[PDB]
């Protein structure tokens, strides 16, 4: 159940001693290393042509946050505050009140994307699939406060990315 | 008089060297440059919320530290994962072991000067990060291994790709080993370097390869076994001289034996669920959260309060690729930990750095900091 | 009410340790201003060391002043050995902080803090 | 259904808009105030009241496990529709 | 209780109970309690004067042979007059076992350093100085290891706040990173998550 | 597409020269891909 | 997989290994990115009878630690376990 | 011997590293917390708690968040008895005030009192 | 004295004659679960959540209304007690609506908390649920009667402490509905305290509705100044803004009630 | 048999392990005789040392002595006998057979609090 690495004794006949001296004087394993590097010279490299080629992803990928709507335009979020209760970074801040038709909705839904650890506990705690961590990873900003999303930015992320978010949830919800 | 150098932070490490010309008389590693106060932030967060901190301790051994914390919490909860979750944990723990030993060997060669097998083996490491992203959605910090099992079942066609990876990965190990093992320049940088006796290795709190390079026959997957490591068949590599070269060979052979374990885990994956079927610990399915009243109450209370862990203290140690990774978890009966000490192997290894670099030279210090696979996230917490 | 000592048996051995620590700091302050190339005078650094010693002058417990001498030794070790940078030395001089309001009336003006 | 303050600044679906004398409009000077133009309170008012022939109706928001938790709505009031508390859809017994 | 309940190991439980009797009767001078948890882990609660005699016993006695120091830990419990609880996790490779050795101190009583027994402690209890303020006597190099150099206070004490008292920022007047009193743009939101119903009747404490 | 290439090269995009009022002849940008093509291009699905 | 047989033969000679059998670039042998939908199994507690939670409770069968010795004959000297069984050498590849 | 005698009051205020602004100005409230009247369970009324007076919370100019400058705003300490909390507050130089534990007084419950012959305590319905 | 000895899980306790099983268990620190029992209302005995085994007795008894006899050993943790609790919690959650995200009582719900502590972790209910018509009892109490579990703390409070006699149960069986039977506006001077004693989200606070959530609120203990009674209150706040006012238990002032102006 | 290496780094091969273990075990018993009889350490250490010494005196072979001493290689059995000897020499000075030096405080090991 165990094996000894590096517990070989070299032979001491004239054959193997001359083999080790030929390896010393003729640099044979160094030529072996040159041969391996020369072998990789004549391979196709693994390099994709970004931005024109993209690395392969899965439908479970956890990128930029978005707030989804029902297929009637009504937003799914009903202010239950499970997502800021489970948020390990406390990146989510929610404030709510009943709006003009009596619906339980949020007035504040903020996600500090610089606090966020992108672990997706908010999408798996959400009982109505409102907050999702969608596919977008190319949302780098030139300013720190541009990574402090309010509810309007997250609803625009949902309206921007719903055509892809709904297909990823369709491909993945049976594992959940 | 004698020379005193400060190899500063220009992970990261400050080193105060007392040299006597070319020799090294004293090596003082000033650390704390990545001390973030993890195990104080754990105290104000629930057990599920404290789980993603363990991804970021040994940030090349993510699912291993997830597994150690999950085993600590499941030990205090007196529950056990389903068998399929156990085989998935051992499978991704050995994939994590391949990740960590590629990082270890290729950066240990990069710092010495062999910069090429770095690029050769990070494509394989890129494919294993695609396996992590397919199983969890993130490439490094998955938050996948949870107390109760894992978060989500394997997507269909993942095991065929783990097969296609594992079929070809031994040739990658062979061409790494072609570049470095019989190479006389690599041997001249690692043979007489940092010889650690077995008694001082037991005394200094060393663990893993740092013991097994010195001939100590100790592996926690054999002696104190966890999830299904008593059901897989593998060998434990043992060194002979306690140097950097034996520890290199032990890590290459642990890549070999991890490929062996991954083949056995692909051939022996059982059917079944992946969480514990106690819905007071692991959350219910989303189809039954949205239909059952008990399951909605349990979803609400697990994702807001969390499960209450019974009061007690445990030290749960697993065999992470850097060695014995331990969690001393103290629970006061609430849904948040009272205390979580994180034992990591690199802390005791970097404590023994000063003995290992006595009588050596300045360019041997980088070889000794390489043979102890030191990730400063796990050292400084 | 019988406790185990740290180094001192009563207050006089502790004042001996405080006195030798103050001597070591008083000798160190010119080297500290020199090699950190600080913008303070040597007299001003010595006044800061006098202020930091007189801040804790009310302590009548031997174990507490034992731990204060030990922590002053650790600060002096981090000062002699160049482990601190210029920023760590100058954190004793709260320069960029605003002057805090002292009387009742300005504290009434600026906020709610007593 | 957005509207606009007399400052020219757009009004959100909450009803938030900065005052005329508020300095915090200087963050929108040279830039834009990002509001969403699809107000959910206006989009849910466009949906027809579903006429059903039962006394108690159920709603899951559509999709089954893709919707909300399934709730039951009593339809005993002929004066008023029975609105789903999650998705905002509303129902009426047809008799 | 077959699928979902962790199985009890009564063999290791009886063995650790016998070895706890063994350690309690060989060393009655310091051993104050001996307890075995329901998941079969042994704790030896000793007096702080016997840190060196207990740890050298378990390291050297041929039935113990606890050669490895896995972990060294302090726990802050402010409701005790000896608030700090020093935990030694020991590994025997000969008998494949683990033992916990627990002692106690307050802020001012020093604990004797176990670097004579296990040199691994040379950083660990050094960490306990940086994090908890527990002084260790006869330590070779006792100083801070994890916090910043001018840091006042000990962070893992539970009367110490989650954030510090000072925060750093670069100031351009003095051309220097400076420390200022901490002011958060958003307060850390304390959640009161404890359920008011009793979860575990086995751990019920008797009332007054 | 080109299913003879290896996995990663087998799907690609040639960005337009003008999108939303910006001359993207040289300033090609990763965020120019609309989300219906973002599953196909990032291989989240097999289906265009 | 697109290399001509001259470059392929030079590459296999320079490496010394058969590289087309084990290529580190992935091709059509991988899984499809679009999969048929799963049907995940229920666990053992998904039953309608004999399924009381008081017979499968884990957190409430855990006990406080049993106090062996507290301060409020010719018995055998004991160890915390029997001594560790000596590891057998591997039969697969012991390097011996 | 190796044991000294310190008859002084225990005081660690110069060791804890707290700035003086948050020592001699803060008032620690030591109390058993009241039962949440939304609920009927009493597991939160078992332990003594030490909290502090609230300081100023204000609105963030950027996001509208609750900015604070109080480092001790989230500090809640748990104690088994009142005397441990008093000793811990005296040890740390914190001025304190102690609210006594309020316990519910024993109630005389009779189900038959709902159905009396001549008393006012009959229920009108059930 | 005249104290009779009873036993709770083998532990002896000395109780007054007339003391129930639930108070005898309270005297050793064990809290029997309950929904309809409240220590200031009359005893109803009609939710059956307090069913507990007395040993050498082949029937669980309602602990809130059963006086102890001298010599009983109350098994608060035995097998048939826990089976009684799981069965009663299954029937309570049979028709209860899946409204926990849209309910104000979530995070502070008795039905949630002791469904976690004492209920089963899943459902055997494969049927449709009842849905109850909502009532209108004023601008203070939001009434969502689908969430009602029919514990009749409404009726006992309005009948005994508020002295109103305008809440009651109309109907019979599963169709039994707590309400007023007419559009009557329940406006007492103590009309908000039924928000306190309702163990579920059937009666919530209408001004407090949807705004906050009880885990994120900081609880500050304070004094009422609306009247000269001196009622002990908890002001619960959230991010520097006052969210609501709750009573505190003071046995000599406001026992656990407050007036509607205070609330 | 002349075992070429022990396997453990820093531990050289002892040529005559039997006489070395006999000398170390009799020296352990000679140092251990200075402990009072009512101490449990003396009785337990005499018991295990007499078992080990009877096993050493029973077997002429080194390797079967390794398989029946049940302590690994014979050289780390020698090293553990040296550690036991130094331990007994410390235990004479410590005198830990005495009663408890101090009762703990009342809630010192009560968990949870
Ligand atoms: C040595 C000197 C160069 C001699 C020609 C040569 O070796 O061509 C590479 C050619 C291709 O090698 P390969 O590795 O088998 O490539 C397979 C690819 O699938 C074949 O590549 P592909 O299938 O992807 O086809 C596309 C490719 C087709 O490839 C070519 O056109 C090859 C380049 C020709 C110039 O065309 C391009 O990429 C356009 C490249 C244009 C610039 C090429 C460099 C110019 C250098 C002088 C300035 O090499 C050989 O055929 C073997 C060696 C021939 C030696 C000739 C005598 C000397
Ligand atoms: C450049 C700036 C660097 C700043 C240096 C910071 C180091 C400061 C370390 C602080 C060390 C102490 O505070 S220990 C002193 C505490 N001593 C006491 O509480 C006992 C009372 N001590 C005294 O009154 C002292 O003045 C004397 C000199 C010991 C006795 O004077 P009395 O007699 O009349
Ligand atoms: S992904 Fe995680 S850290 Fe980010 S908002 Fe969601 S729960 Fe919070
Ligand atoms: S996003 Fe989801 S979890 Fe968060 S408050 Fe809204 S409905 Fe609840
Ligand atoms: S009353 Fe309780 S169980 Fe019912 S919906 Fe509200 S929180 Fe959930
Ligand atoms: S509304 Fe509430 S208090 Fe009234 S009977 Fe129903 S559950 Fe009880
Ligand atoms: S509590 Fe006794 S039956 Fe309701
Ligand atoms: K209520
Ligand atoms: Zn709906």
């Amino acid at each position: 159940t165990y094996k000894y690495v590096n517990l070989r004794e070299p032979s001491m006949d004239m054959k193997s001693v001359t083999d080790r001296a030929a390896q010393t004087l003729l640099w044979t394993e160094l030529i072996r290393g040159l041969g391996m590097t020369l072998s990789y010279l004549f391979r196709e490299p693994a390099t994709i042509n970004y931005p024109f080629e993209k690395g392969p992803l899965s439908p479970r990928f956890r990128g930029e946050h978005a707030l989804r709507r029902y297929p009637s335009g009504e937003e799914r979020c009903i202010a239950c505050k499970l997502c800021e209760a489970v948020c390990p970074a406390q990146a989510i801040t929610i404030e709510a009140e009943p709006r003009a038709d009596g619906s339980r909705r949020t007035t504040r839904y903020d996600i500090d994307m610089t606090k966020c650890i992108y672990c997706g506990f908010c999408q798996e705690a959400c009982p109505v699939d409102a907050i999702v961590e969608g596919p977008n990873f190319e949302f780098s900003t030139e300013t720190h406060e541009e990574l402090l999303y309010n509810k309007e930015k997250l609803l625009n992320n949902g309206d921007k990315w719903e055509a892809e978010i709904a297909a990823n949830i369709q491909a993945d919800y049976l594992y959940r | 008089s004698n020379l005193t150098l400060n190899f500063g932070p220009q992970g990261v490490l400050r080193l105060v060297m007392e040299l006597s010309g070319e020799m090294v008389r004293k090596c003082d590693p000033h650390i704390g440059l990545l001390h973030r106060g993890t195990e104080k932030l754990i105290e104000y967060k629930t057990y599920l919320q404290a789980l993603p901190y363990f991804d970021r301790l040994d940030y090349v051994s993510m699912m291993c530290n997830e597994q150690a914390y999950s085993l600590a919490v499941e030990k205090l909860l007196n529950i056990q994962p389903p068998p399929r979750a156990q085989w998935i944990r051992v499978l991704f723990g050995e994939i994590t072991r391949l990740l960590n030993h590629i990082m270890a060997v290729t950066t240990h060669a990069l710092d010495i000067g062999a910069m090429t097998p770095f690029f050769w083996m990070f494509e394989e490491r890129e494919k294993m990060f695609e396996f992590y992203e397919r199983v969890s959605g993130a490439r490094m910090h998955a938050a996948y291994v949870r107390p109760g099992g894992v978060h989500q079942d394997l997507p269909l066609g993942l095991m065929d790709d783990i097969y296609e990876f594992s079929k070809n990965f031994s040739l990658r190990i062979d061409e790494l080993e072609e570049m470095l093992t019989n190479n006389r320049i690599w041997r001249n940088r690692t043979v007489d370097i940092g010889v650690v006796t077995a008694e001082d290795a037991l005394n200094y709190g060393f663990s893993g390869v740092m013991l097994r390079g010195s001939g100590i026959q100790w592996d926690l997957r054999k002696t104190q076994p966890y999830d299904v490591y008593d059901q897989v068949e593998f060998d434990v590599p043992i060194g002979s001289r306690g140097d950097c070269y034996d520890r290199y060979l032990c890590r290459v052979e642990e890549m070999r034996q991890s490929i062996r374990i991954i083949s056995q885990c692909l051939n022996k994956m059982p059917p079944g669920e992946i969480k514990v079927d106690d819905a007071k610990v692991s959350p219910p399915k989303r189809a039954e959260m949205k239909t059952s009243m008990e399951s909605l109450i349990h979803h609400f209370k697990l994702y807001t309060e969390g499960y209450q862990v019974p009061p007690g203290a445990t030290y749960t140690a697993i065999e992470a690729p850097k060695g014995e990774f331990g969690v001393y978890l103290v629970s006061d009966g609430s849904s948040r930990p009272y205390r979580c000490k994180i034992k990591a192997p690199g802390f005791a290894h970097l404590a023994g750095l000063d003995k290992m670099s006595k009588g050596h030279m300045l360019a041997d210090v980088v070889a000794i900091i390489g043979t102890q696979d030191i990730v400063f996230g796990e050292v400084d917490r | 009410t019988s406790v185990k000592p740290i180094f001192s048996r009563d207050m006089n051995e502790a004042k001996r340790r405080v006195r030798e620590l103050y001597r070591a700091w008083y000798r160190e302050v010119p080297n500290t201003v020199h090699l950190f190339q600080l913008d303070i005078s040597v007299k001003q650094g010595r006044d800061k060391v006098r202020e930091m010693f007189k801040k804790n002058a009310h302590v009548t417990d031997p174990r507490v002043v034992d731990l204060l001498v030990i922590k002053g030794k650790m600060e002096l070790e981090e000062t002699i050995n160049v482990w601190k940078q210029r920023t760590h030395v100058m954190r004793f001089f709260h320069e960029t902080e605003a002057p805090r309001p002292k009387d009742f009336l300005s504290k009434f003006y600026v906020g709610h803090d007593p | 259904g957005v509207r606009t303050s007399p400052t020219g600044e757009k009004v959100t679906h909450t009803g938030q808009v900065y005052d005329d004398e508020d300095y915090r409009r200087v963050r929108f000077v040279g830039r834009q105030k990002e509001v969403n133009e699809n107000f959910a309170i206006d989009l849910i008012a466009e949906q027809p009241v579903s006429q059903v022939g039962s006394r108690v109706i159920s709603c899951d928001g559509g999709g089954g496990a893709l919707g909300h938790p399934r709730v039951y709505i009593n339809l005993d009031k002929e004066t008023k529709t029975g609105t789903c508390g999650y998705c905002g859809l509303q129902f009426r017994q047809q008799h | 209780t077959r699928p979902t309940v962790r199985p009890r190991n009564d063999v290791a439980h009886k063995q650790l109970s016998a070895f706890g009797e063994y350690v309690a009767e060989i060393l009655p001078k310091y051993v104050q309690q001996v307890q075995v948890s329901c998941f079969s882990e042994l704790e030896i609660c000793i007096h702080p004067d016997g840190v060196i005699p207990v740890l050298t016993f378990l390291r050297d006695h041929s039935n113990a042979q606890f050669k490895s120091l896995a972990d060294l830990t302090a726990v802050d419990i402010p409701t005790r007059q000896n608030r700090f609880e020093i935990v030694y996790n020991l590994l025997s490779l000969r008998f494949n076992s683990r033992i916990r050795v627990k002692t106690y101190t307050d802020e001012l009583t020093p604990v004797e350093s176990s670097v004579s027994v296990y040199k691994a402690a040379n950083w660990y209890e050094r960490e306990i100085w940086d994090m908890f303020g527990v002084f260790f006597a006869n330590h070779p190099d006792l100083r801070r290891i994890l916090t910043d150099y001018g840091f006042e206070g000990h962070p893992f004490r539970k009367d110490f706040p989650l954030s510090g008292y000072v925060e750093l920022r670069y100031d351009d007047e003095v051309k220097r990173v400076v420390a200022e009193p901490v002011e958060l743009a958003q307060e850390f939101r304390k959640f009161d998550l404890n359920s008011p119903w009793e979860a575990f009747p086995a751990y019920r404490q008797p009332p007054e | 597409e080109d299913n003879k290439q290896f996995f990663g090269r087998h799907r690609w995009v040639i960005y337009t020269t003008e999108m939303n009022g910006k001359n993207t002849f040289w300033d090609v940008d990763g965020s120019m891909v609309p989300p219906e093509w973002h599953r196909w291009l990032h291989c989240m699905t097999d289906d265009p | 997989a697109s290399a001509t047989r001259l470059i392929q033969g030079l590459r296999n000679w320079a490496s010394g290994r058969d590289l087309q059998a084990k290529l580190q670039l992935r091709y059509q042998e991988i899984s499809k990115r679009t999969q048929p939908p799963p049907k995940l199994p229920v666990g053992p507690s998904h039953r309608l009878s004999n399924n009381y939670y008081c017979a499968r409770d884990g957190r409430r069968e855990a006990m406080p630690p049993s106090i062996v010795m507290s301060s409020q004959s010719e018995k055998k000297a004991v160890s915390p376990a029997p001594p560790i069984k000596r590891w057998e050498l591997s039969q697969d590849e012991p390097y011996l | 011997t190796q044991l000294i005698t310190v008859d002084e009051k225990l005081d660690i205020t110069t060791l804890t590293g707290v700035p003086e602004e948050h020592i001699k100005t803060r008032k620690a409230r030591i109390f058993v917390p009241a039962r949440n009247n939304m609920q009927s369970g009493v597991n939160n009324t078992k332990k003594w708690k030490m909290e502090f007076d609230t300081r100023e919370r204000w609105e963030n100019p950027l996001m509208g968040w609750a900015s604070t400058a109080d480092p001790l705003s989230n500090l809640v300490l748990t104690f088994s008895t009142k005397e441990d909390a008093i000793a811990f507050a005296e040890k740390n130089g914190w001025s304190y005030d102690v609210e006594e534990r309020k316990v519910p007084k024993p109630k005389s419950k009779s189900y038959g009192a709902n159905f009396s012959w001549n008393k006012r305590t009959r229920v009108s319905t059930k | 004295s005249n104290l009779i000895e009873v036993f709770v899980d083998g532990q002896s306790v000395m109780v007054e004659p007339g003391t129930t099983v639930l108070q005898a268990c309270e005297k050793v620190g064990m809290q029997i679960p309950r929904f309809c029992y409240h220590e200031r209302l009359s005893v109803a005995g009609n939710c059956r959540m307090c069913l507990v085994e007395i040993e050498k007795a082949p029937k669980v008894v309602a602990a809130c209304a059963m006086p102890v006899m001298k010599g009983w050993n109350i098994l608060t943790n035995s097998e048939k007690t826990k089976k009684a609790r799981e069965g009663v919690m299954e029937f309570l959650l049979a028709n209860h609506p899946l409204d926990c995200p849209i309910c104000d009582q979530g995070g502070e719900c008795d039905l949630q908390d002791q469904s976690m502590m004492f209920g089963s972790d899943r459902s055997r209910f494969l049927e449709g649920k009842r849905a109850v018509e909502d009532k209108n009892i004023g601008p203070l109490v939001k009434t969502i009667m689908t969430r009602c579990i029919q514990c009749t703390r409404c009726i006992r409070f309005a009948s005994e402490i508020a002295g109103v006699d305008d809440l009651g149960t109309t109907g019979r069986g599963n169709d039994m509905q707590v309400g007023t039977y007419i559009e009557k506006m329940f406006m007492s001077e103590l009309s908000g305290n039924i928000i306190d004693i309702c163990p579920v989200g059937a009666l919530t606070s209408k001004p407090y509705a949807f705004t906050a959530r009880p885990w994120e609120t900081r609880k500050t203990e304070s004094i009422d100044v609306m009247d000269a009674v001196g009622s002990n209150i908890v002001v619960s706040t959230r991010t520097g803004e006052v969210m609501r006012i709750l009573p505190r238990m003071h046995e000599d002032i406001n026992e656990e009630w407050i007036s509607d102006k205070t609330r | 048999l002349l075992k070429k290496t022990t396997g453990l780094v820093g531990l050289a091969v002892c040529e005559t392990p039997h006489e070395r273990l006999k000398i170390l075990y009799t020296k352990i018993l000679d140092v251990l005789g200075h402990i009072p009889k009512n101490a449990a350490y003396r009785k337990y250490t005499e018991q295990i040392t007499n078992e080990k010494l009877s096993i050493v005196k029973a077997e002429p072979d080194v390797k079967k002595l390794e398989e029946q001493l049940q302590g690994g290689q014979i050289e780390e059995v020698i090293l553990q006998a040296e550690n036991e000897l130094s331990l007994a020499r410390k235990m004479i000075q410590w005198k830990p057979w005495e009663p408890l030096v101090e009762e703990p405080p009342a809630s010192q090991w009560k968990w949870p609090i």
